[PDB]
């Protein structure tokens, strides 16, 4: 069609030094969440690691409302460079490093709190089947 | 305009963005960018076919290759931004993921000698010797020894038993610091000889065990 | 102290603690007479004791063909505990699967975490030194590309193995020092990889300086290790089987170089073995041991 | 007799009994999510163990150069007359020997037992 | 081994501090020296095979390595030494290698040295005795190999011994074990057998879920597609019920963790000690050699589905178990 016609060529530019580092935000596709439903996301360290070795934590509508939890990677550019293409007004492409990788993975919807009570719990219902001959 | 909060602005503009992966030979060449920045220029080509990614490396940047698209089906990317300040943004979502890989343009020598350039220094090893270093040497006195010579010379540990009031007037400065002080923190304190600093601290206090053993001086109750 | 101290005592452990020391490792030559010499110097010791009358440790095994002597084993309480190895039969010195591993993601290799569940069993997995480092789409397309560098020799060494369990969905390719590998003949659809022309050449060794390796380099003899001898069709006779007939496989992807290869220096000393009974062969075993020269 | 996930929360569903609706509904502990039971079959067990080895054995098998081929036998779907035999090697085969076919030509997908 | 094993080995060698001022020794760069007799006035003589058997002398070559000293005073200055050729002491050398001094000598050489040209060496010689290394059959290491044994309680076991490269002096075994079908209790036989998997350093056996949860993947559905990667055949997953059954709400990573922190060799009376060892035995204990570093939890996971994965198939019979007499496995 009219896309496969047209050929675009369009210089690449890599800047040495990035003010701001580029880091990748990973969501499930099965969660399906979606960023304009959101009413407002507040990223920061998870409060369980209190730097950058810490994951990040996204709280959604609060924390209560919902949580993701970033996964750090180990080597984002060990195996290779990851380089982000910026569309520009000028149209010429801009790539940028990644610094870091991180996953943001849902809380379970069911939560709650376990502890060694529960595991005590879980026991009791084993023996109950132990106690019994048939 | 918060450090904590998060910018969205990316986020629901889902302005499109490449994740591209670059071989690491490239990715230095990238690194070392022509005059401010320019690595050179990309050719994109659409057909009916298929479509084709390629990019040009800069004349500059020497002194084509193809790039393999990626499915970004069954995950959803994203970037996000951390600045020096911590301030955070959205740069926008990733629409597509394409790889750098050379098709024909490298030779079997090339790579594997990419890889051996890469490394730069071969891993040590052991190395044979004719003959044998010496191990024998003379020195008049070991190095140490000396050090711990002069070192005595230069400074006396302790002192003589003179000034026994002044000595006692310094105990008494440590008792109003602290109820208890070790005997030890009390010799570094006074110069007096430790057997004649204890007679001193025996008239004026009582060594007490605390329930932990390790009797430490304290001033007497009475 | 410690290296001249286990040597002298036989026990492979640290002076201060017995308790860990190996038995059996370091024993002093036998210099009765010179084929005693070379038999005590190629020697394998079982790890289960000589007392353990348990018979599959010392019953001879079917893979063991072309990598042991089974006449040249010690009588006595214990009974085939002790072997020596086969003369074409090499232990492997073993190589880093670094250099491999680059080729295999250079060769379509999937990583595990980006590949789905569903798609693990779709693709072959590959096991490198019992290591899940990626699973292949292809398990024809990769072992093919495998098998002819490691004639080439330029990325992988001969003694290295490349198992392909199909049925089992696995690859296994092993570099891990240990194995044990025989330099097998390669033959294609109908005639030997090996030809006269080389042969002639290998005759003249005074200008040509052919040598053992300049085959390996060829690709016309390949070592086998015995988990790939398992995926590997072999020929008993090359001429017989590459001649029309009714063949048990006419796409043999090896053959043995000679039968009398596999027996030991022991074994080979005994004149016209397989006419003698196979026990009697193994008394000469000892015998030629304690014979006086 | 399939296992019933939670769309929810992702876990295992346990089937429960109300009398008044008098239908099975799936029951998960961690959420109230409850679903009809279409199946309405809480347990199956078959000792019958009469899976065809047809199904577990695959085409890729025949491509095997060490199994043994017979021209006599040919492929019904694509009339091929080369054909790869094999015994079944699979639990509970001691009672029969019968061999097994798999057409060589390739993405044939035909299997079937002589 | 002594041309680079001996190098690699001083080469992966953690640092050793001692402090408060703190001392730091590196071992780098390894020096070997042809092998020499040192005579009573201290004269060295090169060592002669021969000679070694006459006078009793022991056959070893000297060895030397680079040691670079730093020391900090506290006072942000840094001290630097670089001692080089130290002695370390005298490696055995096997009579014909490449070191050895009969090597890379020509036959009249040899005869010089009243050593014969046939005589094919190959042996230490230590006070003047011929002494030659015995090899030693072993199982193969980084290897599962799953037995039936009808002694033992548990059905089908599956060993999987793990090292990378030999560099732990202890090899460390992680087995996963189905248990016998038959149930002595009627409700553990209506639930099924429960696969405790054997991990080292732990009191009692901890079944699969509970380890599969301190590795990662809490979510149920995670856990199955490691253990099973085709949930199409339902007999594999009525196999895997009975593990659902034994753990379900309890999903929280770090209780999984203190469930086999609290049930292992080494007790910790905090909690947050209990929690330490876990992840420190399951990082580096349990399967090494997929990864030594804490990061690759997840391909450890799918490595210890794969064994889950045998021993399913070994029940249904699909697979045949591995055979110890496969000379293959032996190394
Ligand atoms: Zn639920
Ligand atoms: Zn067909």
């Amino acid at each position: 069609g009219p896309s496969s016609q047209n050929v675009t060529e369009y210089v690449v530019r890599v800047p040495k030094n990035t003010t701001k580092k580029y880091n990748i935000m990973a969501f499930n596709a099965a969660d399906k969440v979606n960023f304009a439903t959101w009413n407002q996301a507040r990223l920061e360290r998870d409060l369980s690691n209190k730097p950058e070795d810490q994951p990040w934590l996204l709280r959604v509508n609060g924390k209560s409302g919902r949580k993701f939890k970033g996964i750090k990677k180990g080597g984002v550019t060990e195996n290779t460079s990851y380089y982000i293409f910026t569309q520009c007004p000028d149209g010429a492409f801009e790539a940028f490093p990644v610094h870091n990788w991180y996953n943001f993975t849902p809380l379970a919807r069911h939560r709650t709190l376990t502890a060694e009570e529960a595991e005590e719990e879980w026991e009791r219902r084993n023996k109950v089947l132990n106690h019994f001959s048939i | 305009a918060e450090r904590g909060e998060l910018d969205l602005t990316g986020a629901k503009q889902n302005t499109g963005v490449w994740l591209v992966k670059v071989p690491k030979y490239l990715s230095q060449q990238w690194a070392k960018a022509s005059g401010r920045g320019e690595v050179g220029k990309l050719r994109i080509a659409k057909t009916q076919g298929r479509t084709e990614v390629s990019f040009t490396l800069n004349e500059d940047l020497a002194n084509e290759h193809p790039f393999v698209l990626q499915s970004v089906g069954g995950q959803t990317l994203t970037v996000f931004t951390e600045s020096s300040s911590d301030k955070l943004s959205l740069e926008g979502i990733v629409v597509q993921r394409a790889e750098c890989r050379p098709a024909a343009s490298e030779n079997y020598m090339r790579l594997k000698r990419l890889q051996i350039e890469e490394s730069s220094k071969p891993v040590r090893l052991s190395q044979q010797l004719d003959k044998v270093v010496t191990t024998n040497y003379k020195p008049v006195a070991n190095h140490q020894y000396n050090i711990e010579y002069e070192r005595k010379k230069k400074e006396d540990g302790k002192r003589a038993r003179a000034d026994k009031q002044h000595v006692l007037d310094m105990l008494f400065s440590a008792f109003e610091k602290h109820q208890y002080y070790n005997l030890k923190d009390l010799v570094d304190i006074t110069k007096q000889p430790v057997v004649y600093l204890k007679e001193i601290l025996k008239e004026i206090g009582v060594q007490n065990v605390k329930g932990i053993h390790k009797n430490t001086w304290e001033l007497k109750p009475e | 102290d410690g290296l001249k101290y286990s040597l002298a005592t036989g026990n492979w452990g640290d002076q201060k603690k017995a308790h860990q020391a190996r038995a059996g490792v370091s024993q002093v030559l036998n210099r009765l007479t010179f084929a005693s010499t070379l038999s005590h110097l190629r020697r394998l010791n079982s790890p289960i004791g000589r007392d353990g009358k348990l018979a599959k440790p010392r019953q001879l095994h079917n893979t063991l063909w072309g990598m042991v002597c089974p006449a040249e084993t010690p009588e006595g309480h214990a009974v085939g505990l002790v072997k020596n190895l086969a003369l074409m039969a090499y232990i492997s010195v073993g190589s880093q699967p670094s250099p491999i591993l680059e080729f295999l993601e250079e060769w379509s290799m999937e990583n595990l975490e980006e590949i789905s569940p569903a798609a693990i069993a779709d693709a072959t997995k590959i096991f490198v030194n019992g290591c899940w480092v990626g699973i292949h789409k292809d398990p024809e397309q990769l072992m093919n590309t495998l098998r002819k560098l490691r004639r080439q020799m330029d990325i992988i060494v001969s003694e290295v193995s490349m198992i392909r369990d199909i049925r089992e969905r696995e690859i296994r390719i092993y570099t891990d020092a240990g194995r044990i590998c025989r330099p097998l003949l390669i033959v294609e659809k109908q005639k030997l990889l090996l030809k006269k022309r080389h042969i002639d050449q290998l005759k003249e060794r005074e200008y040509n300086n052919y040598s053992w390796q300049d085959l390996v380099a060829s690709g016309v003899v390949e070592y086998i290790d015995t988990l790939e001898e398992e995926t590997v069709m072999l020929a008993m006779t090359p001429d017989d089987l590459q001649e029309k007939e009714v063949a048990y496989c006419s796409t043999y992807t090896h053959c043995e170089i000679h039968p009398s290869m596999i027996l030991g220096v022991c074994a080979s000393i005994i004149p016209f073995p397989d006419h003698n009974q196979s026990p009697r062969n193994t008394y000469q075993s000892a015998m030629g041991k304690q014979a006086m020269g | 007799v399939g296992i019933r996930f939670c769309q929810e929360c992702n876990n295992m569903l346990y089937p429960k009994e109300d009398k008044e609706n008098r239908i099975l509904l799936y029951a998960c502990r961690n959420c109230d999510y409850q679903q009809e039971a279409d199946n309405s079959c809480i347990y199956v067990n078959k000792i019958t163990h009469e899976v065809d080895e047809l199904t577990q054995i695959i085409a890729d098998v025949s491509q095997d150069p060490t199994l043994p081929r017979t021209e006599d036998h040919p492929c019904q779907k694509c009339g091929h007359k080369e054909a790869v035999f094999f015994q079944s090697h699979s639990a509970r085969a001691e009672d029969a020997m019968r061999l097994y076919y798999v057409c060589t030509a390739p993405h044939c997908g035909h299997r079937w037992t002589e | 081994f002594i041309q680079m094993s001996v190098q690699r080995i001083v080469e992966d060698a953690p640092p050793i501090d001692l402090q408060p001022p703190r001392y730091l020794l590196k071992f780098e760069q390894i020096y070997l020296s042809k092998p020499t007799h040192w005579e009573r006035d201290g004269a060295p003589s090169p060592m002669m095979p021969n000679e070694a058997r006459l006078r009793n002398l022991t056959y070893s070559a000297p060895l030397y390595v680079d040691i670079t000293k730093t020391v900090i005073k506290e006072g942000e200055e840094q001290l630097q030494t670089q001692h080089q050729k130290t002695f370390i002491g005298k490696i055995p050398i096997m009579l014909r290698s490449t070191y050895c001094l009969l090597n890379g000598l020509t036959d009249r050489d040899l005869c010089e040295l009243n050593e014969c040209p046939l005589d094919p060496g190959g042996y230490f010689i230590i006070n003047g005795s011929e002494k030659v290394l015995i090899a030693q059959e072993k199982m193969a290491t980084n290897t599962v190999y799953v037995f039936a044994k009808k002694d033992s309680k548990y059905a089908y076991t599956g060993e999987c011994r793990s090292c990378l490269e030999n560099s732990s002096r202890p090899t460390s075994t992680i087995w996963v074990s189905m248990l016998a079908r038959g149930g002595q209790g009627a409700k553990k036989s209506a639930i099924g057998q429960r696969i405790v998997a054997t991990l080292p350093y732990i009191k009692q056996e901890v079944p699969i879920i509970i380890v599969f949860r301190a590795l990662g993947f809490v979510s149920d559905r995670d856990i199955l597609e490691h253990i099973i990667y085709d949930f199409e055949d339902p007999e594999m997953m009525e196999m895997v019920k009975p593990s659902l059954d034994e753990a379900f709400v309890i999903q929280e990573q770090n209780v999984a963790l203190n469930f086999i922190g609290s049930r292992g060799a080494k007790p910790g009376v905090t909690k947050e000690k209990r929690i330490k060892y876990a992840k420190e035995v399951l990082q580096k204990e349990m399967l090494p050699h997929v990864g030594v570093s804490d990061f690759c939890e997840t391909k450890k996971a799918y490595f210890l589905g794969y064994m889950v994965h045998r021993l399913l198939l070994a029940a249904l019979g699909r697979r045949e178990l591995d055979d110890r007499d496969h000379y293959g496995n032996k190394r």
